[PDB]
């Protein structure tokens, strides 16, 4: 919890942390994690309403999310220290109110936007 | 101590009480009538005096300055990035030892540590005035040192190199073995510690303590800036036209970091504090720029981009700075298209290759130079240090100034046409540390020209199978850059039949208007959720506010999610509900749209006051700001 | 090797520590013989002599053989025969061996040779080394430079002639005639250093000479001269003992390894090897050797009140980071670890009853210090770290009558005046404190560097203030103001004219400057050269993380500025030093605190102020200064 950062332009937190997650379909993932992207001049289409998109990892490859994302976390390990912190996961997952709580990082680009 | 010699060039009397010899050599300088009274052993000493005090612009006293002109020109080919003459220069034989020591320079800032050492050894042995000499010992104490860190560092880290022999290497700790740079200058004749006793920091660990603890007047709340700046510049010439290694080590380059910011920033307090009183300071050169770009990281740079407003700096020597564009991006083309990479000068040169282009947004560049940096940048940097997703972002700064015109727009649908290419391969996948995608760039393209159809896609869409499913996927990202013949071919490889494929269709850019069809498939999925109440649903909502759905039928189940019925009928809903945490994840267009609703105004308005007087959260503050939502 | 050592007699191991304290020193000077010149496969004397011999007979030796066929042939053949045989025989190039790089990266102050060869000489020019290379009696006046490579038999830089060197007799019975002035710089020189001979043998006849001369000197005026003995048989132990009391340190190279009959380069690189290695070594291995050690680098800094943790790392010279939170951090230590051992004894109470009875009060007064100054353990042992700060400085706290009262009193010892000068500048006497400094300074060796170091500066504030009230204290008080008599003004500058801050540490007795390393940055503002660099690194991420709206669970980040802060006032007041004053040192503190606060209020919407950030901002902010603060 010491490398626990909370970020408040996206109310998520950024920790070194993965993920076993299980979605809806009964179907198992180990060692995952996301990262978020807060990029609010995003050429948007007609249907793009969400200001960041996140991108979610597992075995270092990313996913392409095919299925509905519904998820539940079974275990989560923080990396640095191999202490099981997944009741931390949910008692944040609950407060924050937002979709996917805790990330492994997030990346800002407005700052590096011509508009900014 | 006798005198002050003023960054400005004005000389000021301090602790000498004999006779005044500055004030006389400077009247001797301005009228020509008592130069004929000295000897011609004298007369010619002192135009040899002139000369030197003119190079180095020192131009009179201080109560008879005047129109004072402090132009920076640094006189080396290592400061302006010619690579390539360097190169010439010491492929050149060179005529006299002090040659050998501007060589070995040049060895040294292009990557060739092993031959500079070997040069500035070679030097050590004929130079023993004696100053070359000492120099060359500096340096080649600092090669070494630059050596044994590139060791550590590579030993540390994305492939293994080895750019020095491990023979090399227990050469040169044989060489250097309680090598002490410290008696370096004790050792020297004791006529060198007389006359050159100003070269004497050079063999000191740290010799910018000095200057760095003056740059506490920058953050003074109460010219000082042209002070900082001149000794800024007097810095960068001494080390590089008297060709020193430190210039490339931590603690200068830090120092510049350090110097530049406070600059920048201290000029942005004059401005806001100006504004203040005034109610409505820094101007950049081509030396500053290139002094960014050497010295500044892109985490660096970003501190200076958000702290100040560097759109308010204006740029000069914008024609330098683009031949220094040009002439950079030239070398990423012969490090990386050919194979000339050289592991040792690639670590300093992306870190500058990289830090210049990010500020190449501030600058307007010609077509020609916008082409070639562009080309170099979308193709031959290497994905290691700029990726896919990071590319873009470099590629899109440069359009701040320059509205990508025709040829560029040819160069990214190039970068594009090759992308689809290498997904042939199966494996092959664009991976991006910014989330950030090849999509990206094809709406880049359809942002500036709007009509612009990409021809050598369309032939790939247009000979696509069901077989090689990478590129169909691929290319469903760059729908809007394709023929309608293309178009038309591309659809037939995806359904619509379930709702998931709808938001895959939906993520993907598949279908942008929505025919009845998905209403239903839309409708069917809302049922089901309501049938089992006792993700999507919040997503829909936001459709129907969008007017992205006319169908009408949403008011069915408004009950379950907070944020649906906050979007499908605002006037009826009940803000006790409402959490600030939404508007966080809202972009540019929905925000505005909430704004102009005339409905759920004066709740948001609400919700945001409150925030930021409870919270102070800037990106409440700045949603509120920005559109009054 | 280290093997080698760890068996090695114990008087070998001590004949290593005094050369290599000599080496750091920079006064060890190496007197190289023909031995070593014979590695690199230089003609041999024996040779010359030979052909000599049969030039004169025809046909083809004790010790003055050597010198008298030379001289038979010089006398009935000539200098010109003389000469040329010498020409077609050492007009050669030869290699250096690796020993003579050794010998030079041993850093020797001087080198003495007998040699008549160049390989010293191209030696140094390969290694970078300068040495100004006398051979002859007009060098020494026309030496330019302090280290000197003495050739005490001259060369053939000259020229390959007979009268350049000393090789026959006649040479060595006139050799003090004709080399008055180089044999009166060879034995200044081994009076002044500590002089290790190499490539000699012991019944060589110039080590004689100088045990000549040596016992010509009374006891105990000189140091005994150590001897690499580089011969294949191990040394009699009678004749070792006879060599010592004529005044050689012995060092046999056969005794320290098994080699070969032949083999001369590993006997003489296994001794220059083991020197070598020895430089970096401490030779540290029981915990009294640790407490001795760590005893020597920090004894020097008890006459200081408190010592800057970041400035810990100049004593021990780089071996560890000493953070300001009280944990220590292996940086370049490769060597056993001290101060592991050190604290490793600190919180093992049983282990403190093994050191000796000097060992345990040296440790003693170490702990005392440590837990003074904040340093607790390493990081790997950290635990919960709160250190409140408190300065021990009336002139912090602002008891303006107290110090008064203190100056009142009558003075105990040097450091009561000492305390003194800095009350009586804090409270405007600079006259009162001026002239005390130079009573300090006359009486007076910390205190006296650090009186020289505050009387300059109460120098440049007085002269500042002079010229403030001529040029504006007329104007700001409406009256011309005069608080200095000219007699002061002409005095105090008559006697700082000539005085350079920069060179004071470097005018300072060795033991000095190695002992009180820290107390050279004094002289300028680099002491304030790292908490600078600092302050302004974590002020851009300090700044940053609140511009993206981030907040961290846990340590706060301005902590390493929080106690930077504190670890200059605490160093500058407790130490009564004039640079609390200073315009840089009051922005510094001015930057360090806003930075603070700034972070505070960024924090609080989401630190709190004590008596001593108070006097902070009230001491080292200017009006506009608070004014914004209380903006932002």
């Amino acid at each position: 919890t010491h490398d626990l950062v909370y970020h408040s332009k996206i109310n998520t937190f950024v920790w070194d942390v993965e993920f076993d997650i299980v979605l809806s379909d009964s179907k198992e993932l180990n060692k995952c994690y996301f990262v978020k992207c807060f990029n609010p001049y995003r050429i948007n289409g007609k249907c793009d309403f969400a200001v960041s998109s996140i991108d979610i990892f597992s075995e270092g490859k990313r996913l392409l999310i095919e299925n509905e994302f519904n998820f539940k976390i079974t275990k989560a390990v923080h990396v640095a220290t191999s202490k099981d912190v997944t009741e931390i996961v949910l008692h944040l997952s609950e407060r924050i109110s937002s979709p996917f709580p805790i990330v492994k990082e997030v990346v800002y680009l407005d700052w590096s936007h011509p508009q900014f | 101590y006798d005198y002050h010699f003023e960054v400005n060039g004005t000389v000021v009397r301090h602790k000498n009480k004999g006779f005044g010899y500055m004030e006389r050599f400077f009247e001797l300088k301005e009228s020509c009538d008592e130069r004929s009274k000295l000897s011609k052993k004298q007369y010619e000493r002192f135009n040899a005096l002139f000369n030197f005090f003119e190079k180095n612009g020192v131009i009179c006293m201080a109560k008879d300055a005047g129109t004072l002109n402090t132009s920076i020109e640094i006189n080396s080919l290592a400061y302006h990035g010619k690579y390539d003459v360097m190169k010439k220069f010491i492929e050149e034989q060179s005529v006299s030892i002090e040659d050998d020591y501007k060589k070995a320079f040049f060895l040294a800032c292009l990557g060739r540590w092993e031959e500079s050492y070997d040069l500035y050894s070679n030097i050590i042995l004929n130079s023993i005035n004696g100053c070359v000499y000492y120099l060359s010992q500096i340096n080649r104490y600092r090669i070494y040192q630059s050596i044994t860190q590139a060791v550590t560092q590579f030993n540390g880290l994305g492939r293994h190199y080895k750019p020095f022999t491990d023979e090399f290497l227990a050469r040169i700790e044989r060489e250097m073995t309680n090598f002490n740079i410290d008696d370096l200058f004790n050792g020297m004749p004791f006529e060198f510690q007389k006359k050159y006793k100003i070269l004497e920091f050079l063999s000191d660990n740290q010799f910018l303590y000095d200057d760095t603890v003056k740059l506490f007047e920058l953050t003074n709340k109460v010219s000082s800036d042209i002070v900082v700046l001149l000794r800024l510049y007097d810095n960068l010439r001494f080390l590089y036209e008297n060709c020193l290694w430190s210039v490339s080590f931590h603690e200068f380059h830090q120092y510049i970091r350090n110097s530049m910011s406070l600059l920048i920033e201290k000029a942005e307090y004059e401005r806001t504090r100006d504004i203040d009183e005034l109610g409505f300071g820094f101007f950049m050169e081509y030396y500053d720029f290139v002094n960014i770009s050497r010295h500044f990281k892109i985490d660096d740079i970003k501190n200076l981009e958000r702290s100040c407003s560097i759109d308010k700096i204006r740029f000069g020597e914008q024609e330098k700075i683009e031949e220094y564009l040009v002439g950079i991006a030239e070398e990423i083309t012969k490090q990386f298209s050919a194979n000339g990479m050289n592991v040792v000068f690639y670590t300093q040169f992306i870190s500058e290759a990289k830090a210049a282009l990010y500020f190449a947004k501030y600058v307007k560049l010609s077509e020609e130079g916008l082409g070639k940096i562009v080309k170099a940048l979308l193709f031959y940097f290497p994905e290691r240090d700029l990726d896919i997703g990071k590319r873009y972002v470099w590629l899109e700064r440069l359009t701040k100034c320059n509205e990508l015109p025709k040829s560029i727009i040819s160069i990214i649908d190039d970068f594009l046409v090759l992308q689809a290419e290498k997904h042939i391969d199966q494996n092959y996948s664009e991976v991006s540390s910014n989330g950030l995608y090849s999509r990206d760039y094809g709406a880049l393209i359809k942002h500036f020209e709007k009509n612009f159809i990409s021809k050598r896609l369309s032939e790939i869409t247009l000979c696509l199978t069901q077989d090689k499913q990478k590129q169909i996927d691929f290319l469903f990202k760059l729908l809007p850059l394709l023929s309608t013949n293309a178009k038309s071919h591309l659809l037939s490889f995806k359904s619509v039949e379930n709702i998931n494929d709808l938001m895959n269709g939906i993520r993907i850019g598949l279908i942008d208007e929505f025919t009845p069809e998905h209403e239903e498939l839309i409708i069917e999925y809302l049922e089901t959720r309501k049938v089992n109440y006792i993700d999507y649903m919040s997503t829909f909502g936001i459709w129907y506010f969008l007017e992205e759905i006319n169908n009408s039928k949403m008011e069915e189940f408004i009950g379950m999610d907070d944020q649906y019925d906050f979007f499908v009928d605002p006037e009826n809903f009940d803000y006790k509900k409402f959490i600030p945490s939404w508007l966080k994840n809202y972009n540019d267009k929905l925000l505005g749209k909430i704004a102009g609703n005339k409905h759920m105004k004066h709740h948001v308005i609400e919700v945001l006051k409150e925030r930021v007087k409870n919270s102070n959260d800037k990106r409440y503050l700045e949603i509120l700001m920005n559109y009054f939502i | 090797l280290k093997e080698v050592f760890l068996m090695l007699d114990n008087n070998v191991v001590e004949c290593i520590k005094e050369i290599t304290e000599s080496s750091r020193n920079g006064k060890l000077v190496f007197f190289v013989g023909a031995g070593v010149s014979t590695l690199s496969d230089y003609p041999q004397w024996w040779r010359l002599v030979d052909k000599y011999h049969e030039e004169l007979y025809g046909s083809p030796y004790s010790s003055d053989e050597y010198l008298r066929i030379p001289q038979i042939f010089y006398n009935v053949k000539g200098e010109m025969a003389f000469d040329g045989i010498l020409k077609d025989f050492f007009q050669v190039d030869k290699p250096t061996n690796p020993i003579h790089d050794k010998i030079l990266a041993m850093n020797p102050a001087h080198v003495i040779t007998t040699n008549y060869d160049n390989l010293i000489d191209t030696a140094c020019w390969k290694r970078g080394k300068y040495f100004s290379v006398i051979s002859a009696e007009e060098d020494v006046a026309n030496a330019t430079s302090s280290r000197y490579l003495l050739k005490v038999h001259g060369d053939f830089r000259k020229g390959f002639k007979g009268e350049n060197v000393v090789l026959k007799e006649d040479d060595y019975l006139n050799y003090d005639q004709n080399y008055p002035l180089i044999s009166n710089l060879m034995k200044t020189i081994i009076a002044t250093h500590t002089i290790v001979f190499i490539g000699y043998g012991l019944g060589d006849y110039n080590i004689n000479m100088l045990l000549n001369w040596v016992r010509k000197l009374q006891k105990d005026s000189f140091h005994k001269p150590f001897f690499i003995r580089t011969d294949p048989s191990p040394i009699e132990n009678e004749t070792l003992i006879y060599y010592e009391n004529k005044g050689l340190r012995i060092i046999d190279a056969a005794s320290l390894i098994d080699s070969n009959e032949y083999d001369y380069l590993e006997r003489y690189s296994a001794v220059m090897d083991l020197l070598i290695e020895s430089q970096e070594n401490k030779f540290i291995t029981k915990d009294d050797e640790v407490i001795d050690y760590i005893y020597g680098k920090i004894s020097p800094l008890f006459a200081l009140q408190y010592i800057r943790k970041i400035d810990l790392k100049h004593v021990f010279e780089y071996d560890y980071h000493f953070e300001v939170n009280g944990t220590v951090v292996r940086h370049k230590n490769k060597g056993f670890g001290y101060m592991e051992r050190f604290f490793e004894l600190k919180e093992s109470c049983d282990e403190r009853s093994k050191l000796s009875k000097k060992q345990y009060e040296r440790f003693n007064a170490l702990f005392n210090f440590f837990e003074k100054n904040g340093v607790i353990c390493m990081a790997k042992d950290a635990g919960t770290l709160n250190t409140s700060i408190e300065i021990n400085s009336l002139a912090y706290h602002g008891k303006y009558d107290v110090m008064k009262k203190f100056i009142e009193e009558q003075s105990v010892s040097i450091e009561d005046d000492y305390k003194k000068a800095f009350f009586l500048a804090c409270l405007g006497r600079w006259e009162e404190s001026y002239d005390l400094y130079s009573n300090i300074i006359l009486n007076s060796g910390c205190v006296y560097y650090l009186s020289q170091i505050n009387r300059y500066r109460i120098y440049q504030s007085i002269t500042q203030a002079v010229t403030q009230f001529n040029g504006l204290g007329l104007l700001t008080f409406g009256r011309h103001y005069k608080p200095f008599t000219d007699e002061f003004l002409a005095r105090i500058e008559r006697e700082m004219t000539n005085f350079n801050i920069d060179d004071l540490f470097n005018g300072m007795p060795f033991e000095f400057q190695k002992k009180y390393k820290i107390l050279e940055f004094l002289s300028d503002n680099q002491f304030l050269y790292d908490d600078t660099v600092k302050l302004f690194e974590l002020t851009n991420k300090v700044r940053s993380e609140m511009s993206e709206g981030s907040y961290s669970f846990g340590m706060s980040s301005d902590i390493v500025v929080l106690l930077r802060l504190y670890d200059n006032l605490r160093f500058l007041y407790e130490n009564c030093l004039w640079s609390v004053s200073f315009h840089e040192f009051h922005q510094y503190i001015r930057n360090s605190m806003s930075l603070l606060i700034e972070k505070a209020e960024y924090e609080r919407t989401r630190f709190f102020m004590e008596y001593y950030d108070f006097v902070n901002i009230s001491r080292h902010f200017k009006i506009d200064d608070i004014k914004n603060l209380e903006r932002s």
